[PDB]
């Protein structure tokens, strides 16, 4: 009952971020592609379909972000409304908050696993034909067992990041009334943003052949997963 | 039971906000904790609850030291807490947020959860609101649901934080009726607030902690006749 | 005097936000090593020219918002002050701000940026006077003149806008919501500058007023939030 | 707000500005 | 002078929260405005101050209708408002707090304000503090400089919003001493506190409203011996 309440309350806040953040990403997709069609190709037959076919690429970044941000909105609201303090006062641990986050990251990581194979390569096997080897945007997951810049390590880490960014927000959405409620999101929002600035500069920097994206792309995934666990098990004897 | 708190202390950035406060409360006894707003009564109250960690001291609930335990671990061993502000579960039914904390008790069977829930609505006159969720609930009817579901966790020592907090004087008759009803069920109530005139009417004894340490304790008759209290607090009370 | 206290509180937080926004984008501008090349130090007064209409909005939302959350914005208008002569006290501290973003955008940011690009030798952005009577022989190079001559006018518009929704729908919000709004409306001003920049010549015909639409459209929101909602 | 919570937001946002300057 | 409201009404959405509340404040008179919470004793208070605009009322000081005016044009006719928060000018001196509002009055010459300020700050015994700002002054001078500052704007009808409001019973005697001194200078004052034990012990008339309108407007010893107030409000035991 108290787990179905936390899931139903975050899901209404997660589907409201996915509509606001979709228009924010549409306008960034509209600011750019005018500038490649105002002194480039003609914006008469493509400007409404080139916008709508780059959606499963931009949904790779807003499906982990809306569950991250939707749990900061929902858990941060119940801390200020004194619903989580009185939840511990009747007696039940923070494992209810973790068992409600991972039962909700499963709902997102099976949309972000349908989007990452045969819904993502489809919109690059259709967006690059209307303009008429080493591409790695139209190959599916089985035929991505080539050599030489086969970047499936960035298509797997977009599904593991749904689980390790749902573990980090249950101890980082503790609202302190003295700091405020937006000042308390700052160690969380900077930690998610630092994760995507490292993996983007390891996918492209590892695409030239400067450092292989198996050692260094899963070291960051395991440093951040081990950070998710010490933060969640901090209430014990000193170590 | 005999919840005892011994030699408690705290320092916020070097400032000694409380030194050597020792208070006990037994089962079936209203006990108050009041005094001026110099840090005092609030940090001492939030050590027995557990949402402020102590610097030095001991909390024991009659047999065993629970001073190093969080709030959810003290709630399994007795101690039950009511926040001052509105803490009812928001988009949940009144029967649902009574059952949500009645589901965590593993010493019951799933039919005894339903018998206890219908026993708690009729005890607090709530049973005409079981499908109605909150935010259709008034100020006096939200308060009965919070005490009915703090009693669903089966506590000893419900300790209330400012249970008056701004209510009209016909609504202090009904709060003090269900506070004296918990005492008649064998629960040791510990109250702190600002309103002096309405807790010294309901408490059997009271601790006055002012400027750090504890300055007096006793029955509310001999509290009023005390002279060291009378200077820093209660000049010409009644 | 407290005409000199509203203005002193605002001016301190404009220059505190502007020093923050320049130091942030100076460590990002430490990109050109990818060892003691001070390219980012002589390009400081160009960064001051770029972040000044945004530090004006964010710094006055932060300075008037702390006058409202300390309840000293209603206690002076309950003892006197009209809402016009508290608006006139954030314009009296806007004239030294306008006389600084046009005094360094013509004397300092020309000669500082050019002497850095020459030191790093291992839209013809020169000046508002250098581009004046430069191009004769319609195009793009005149829009860089109009988006630079009343770039100081965009500072006084954003200080008026940061006051229009302090009297409007941000007087009783927390302080973090005002900062998030100040960043979000600093994104819209980027969008209106680079999407009304080209498109007012290539898919339409504003000759001069195409550079006005960033400032003219944020002036209409300011007089809609204190007049129609009053 | 603290001494260790403040010194995280200084250090963690210093590494974001370095990582923005890396991929530009 | 006499400040009278007449047939005040206010409706947000369907439910009229105020209907036909008429009060009268004469000079040299504490008068209270009481009732249960949410009944409309704090809306019919702010309708007199000027924050909440009226719907059908008539606010009148002795010969001018001020029911259409905002708060700042109402504060120049002789209405003073003291909010229940701190509202002292924080990073400004305690002598410059009085000089802040003494420069608004256009009937004082520029030297005639610096002896009116030097007179107010010794009547309220706040002359030993002269450069102490106000972000750290006291709890006992976050209530006495603001009365000297609200008196420096020359009011006739100073309106106190929740004066007692969570202070110790040793400090209630001090802020009751400066309310009775406030009307010894010929100044009618309206109080709207919730703690109805001292705002019936400092006042001479009271204006119990409950859920839309007036119930009683007698002396405090006339409301205890009433009957209809004793069912929606105080109870059956108050002595
Ligand atoms: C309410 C909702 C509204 C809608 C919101 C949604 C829609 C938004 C739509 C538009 C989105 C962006 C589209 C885009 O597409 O942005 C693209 C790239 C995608 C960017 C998406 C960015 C925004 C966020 C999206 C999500 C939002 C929710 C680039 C482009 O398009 O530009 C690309 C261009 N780079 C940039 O501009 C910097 C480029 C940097 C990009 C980083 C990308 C990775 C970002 C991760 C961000 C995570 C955020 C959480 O970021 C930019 O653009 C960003 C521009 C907006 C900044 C807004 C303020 C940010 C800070 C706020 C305060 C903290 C690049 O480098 C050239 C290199 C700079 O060193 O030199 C330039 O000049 P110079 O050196 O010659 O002088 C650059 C110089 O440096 C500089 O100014 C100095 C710094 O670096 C500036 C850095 C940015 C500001 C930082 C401030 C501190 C921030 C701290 C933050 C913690 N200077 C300019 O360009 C002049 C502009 O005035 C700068 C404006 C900066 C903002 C303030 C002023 C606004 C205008 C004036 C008002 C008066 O070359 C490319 C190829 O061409 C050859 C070119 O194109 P292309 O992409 O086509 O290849
Ligand atoms: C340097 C660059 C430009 C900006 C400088 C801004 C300086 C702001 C200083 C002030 C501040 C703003 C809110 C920040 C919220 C997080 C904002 C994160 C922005 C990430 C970009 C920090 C204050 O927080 C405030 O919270 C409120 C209760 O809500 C408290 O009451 C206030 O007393 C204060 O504590
Ligand atoms: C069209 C321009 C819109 C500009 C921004 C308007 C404000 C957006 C933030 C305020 C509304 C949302 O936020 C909420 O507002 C109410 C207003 O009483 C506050 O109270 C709450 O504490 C705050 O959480
Ligand atoms: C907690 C931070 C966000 C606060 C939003 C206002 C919260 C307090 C009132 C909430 C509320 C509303 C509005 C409400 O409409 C309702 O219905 C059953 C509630 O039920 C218990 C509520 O708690
Ligand atoms: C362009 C600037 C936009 C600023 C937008 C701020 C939006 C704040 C929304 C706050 C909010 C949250 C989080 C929220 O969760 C909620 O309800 C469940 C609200 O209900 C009315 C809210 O208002």
């Amino acid at each position: 009952i108290i787990i179905r309440y936390l899931v139903r309350e975050t899901l209404k806040s997660q589907l409201a971020i996915l509509f606001i953040l979709l228009l924010i990403f549409f306008c960034q997709k509209l600011v750019r592609i005018l500038g490649a069609a105002v002194d480039g190709d003609i914006p008469a037959n493509l400007v409404l379909s080139l916008l709508g076919l780059g959606v499963p690429e931009m949904a790779q970044l807003i499906l982990p972000l809306s569950l991250f941000l939707g749990l900061l909105m929902t858990l941060g609201k119940l801390y200020t409304e004194s619903e989580i303090t009185v939840m511990h006062a009747c007696g039940l641990s923070k494992a209810v908050l973790v068992k409600a986050a991972m039962i909700l990251a499963v709902f997102t990581a099976i949309v972000a696993a349908v989007n990452v194979m045969w819904a993502g390569p489809w919109s690059s096997r259709h967006q690059d034909e209307v303009l008429a080897d080493q591409m790695d945007m139209r190959t599916l997951w089985n035929t991505d067992t080539d050599r030489a810049r086969a970047e499936l390590n960035w298509r797997i880490t977009l599904v593991v990041t749904v689980f390790m960014m749902a573990l980090m927000v249950v101890p980082l959405s503790v609202v302190n009334p003295r700091q405020g409620r937006v000042l308390s999101m700052l160690p969380a929002m900077l930690l998610y943003l630092l994760f995507f600035l490292i993996q983007t500069s390891l996918k492209s920097n590892g695409g030239k052949g400067k450092l292989d994206p198996t050692l260094w792309m899963w070291t960051v995934n395991l440093i951040y997963l081990a950070l998710a666990i010490v933060l969640n098990l901090w209430d014990t004897v000193p170590v | 039971a005999t919840l005892t708190a011994k030699n408690l202390a705290k320092a916020y950035k070097g400032r000694r906000v409380v030194e050597d406060v020792s208070l006990t409360v037994n089962s079936g006894e209203i006990v108050g904790l009041l005094g001026p707003n110099g840090a005092g009564k609030t940090t001492t109250f939030y050590m027995v609850v557990g949402i402020v960690p102590r610097d030095a001291g001991n909390i024991i609930i009659d047999d065993d030291d629970i001073s190093l335990l969080p709030l959810h671990a003290r709630a399994r061993r007795g101690i039950g807490y009511l926040p001052q502000e509105a803490s009812i579960f928001r988009r949940l039914s009144v029967y649902d947020n009574l059952m949500a904390v009645l589901q965590i008790r593993d010493d019951l069977s799933a039919e005894q959860r339903e018998d206890r829930a219908n026993e708690l609505m009729e005890e607090f006159h709530i049973e005409h609101l079981r499908d109605s969720m909150g935010q259709s609930l008034s100020g006096g009817e939200r308060r009965r649901v919070e005490i009915a579901r703090a009693l669903a966790a089966n506590p000893k020592f419900i300790l209330l934080d400012e249970p008056f907090a701004g209510v009209d004087p016909i609504s202090v008759i009904d709060i003090k009726r269900i506070i004296e009803h918990l005492r008649d069920s064998g629960l040791g109530v510990l109250i702190t607030d600002h309103n002096v005139r309405e807790t010294l009417a309901v408490c059997e004894r009271a601790y006055i902690v002012s400027q750090g340490h504890l300055i007096a304790h006793g029955t509310p008759t001999e509290i009023l006749q005390d002279e060291h209290v009378k200077r820093v607090y209660l000049g010409e009370d009644f | 005097v407290l005409d000199r206290y509203i203005g002193k509180t605002i001016f301190t937080t404009i220059m505190m936000t502007l020093f923050m926004l320049v130091s942030l984008s100076g460590i990002i501008k430490f990109v050109d090593q990818l060892g003691a090349g001070m390219y980012t130090l002589l390009s400081v007064p160009k960064d001051v020219q770029i972040f000044f209409p945004m530090a004006a909005l964010l710094g006055a939302l932060l300075g008037l918002g702390m006058l409202a959350q300390r309840s000293e914005l209603v206690v002076m208008q309950a003892s006197g002050f009209t809402r016009m002569q508290v608006a006139l006290s954030v314009m009296k501290t806007a004239i030294p701000l306008v006389l600084l973003t046009m005094a360094i955008g013509e004397w300092v940011a020309p000669q500082g940026e050019q002497m850095a690009r020459n030191y790093r030798a291992q839209p013809d952005a020169l000046s508002i006077s250098g581009l004046h009577n430069y191009v004769k022989y319609a195009g793009r190079y005149q829009l860089n003149m109009w988006s630079k001559i009343f770039q100081p006018l965009s500072v006084a518009v954003m200080m008026l806008m940061a006051l229009s929704f302090i009297f409007g729908p941000l007087r009783s919000v927390p302080m973090g919501v005002r900062v998030v709004t100040g960043i979000s409306f600093g994104f819209v001003f980027y969008v209106l500058d680079q999407i009304f920049g080209p498109l007012t010549l290539v898919y339409g015909i504003p000759p001069i007023i195409g550079a006005l639409l960033p400032s003219a459209s944020f002036f209409l929101i300011s007089l809609w939030l204190l007049m129609r909602k009053s | 707000m603290s001494k260790a919570r403040r010194w995280v937001i200084i250090v963690l946002s210093l590494a974001v500005l370095v990582m923005i300057g890396i991929n530009m």
